[PDB]
């Protein structure tokens, strides 16, 4: 399942994440695909906030889905 | 179809330098 994770920006990469995997695994992948904390992007879906304790089919997440992803700006 | 719609204003809600 490799779904594509779109950011405010418009940063659509292609990103492999099981149905079952919560978003913690996700932001997990991504993390280490992009250098993003799982604590620092907030991606949502169908109008619904990806909450870090949620899996993907609670969201309808399909393959090659385009997941909104939200940057928090301001580091460390 | 109002996906973008609502994360139109997080865009610039996230780009705060201003205001």
């Amino acid at each position: 399942m490799q779904i594509f994770v779109k950011t405010l920006t418009g940063k659509t990469i292609t990103l492999e994440v099981e149905p079952s995997d919560t978003i913690e695994n996700v932001k997990a992948k991504i993390q280490d695909k992009e250098g993003i904390p799982p604590d620092q992007q907030r991606l949502i879906f169908a109008g619904k906030q990806l909450e870090d304790g949620r899996t993907l089919s609670d969201y309808n997440i399909q393959k090659e889905s385009t997941l909104h992803l939200v940057l928090r700006l301001r580091g460390g | 179809d109002t996906q973008d719609d609502f994360l139109k204003w997080w865009r610039s809600e996230e780009a705060q330098d201003m205001g």
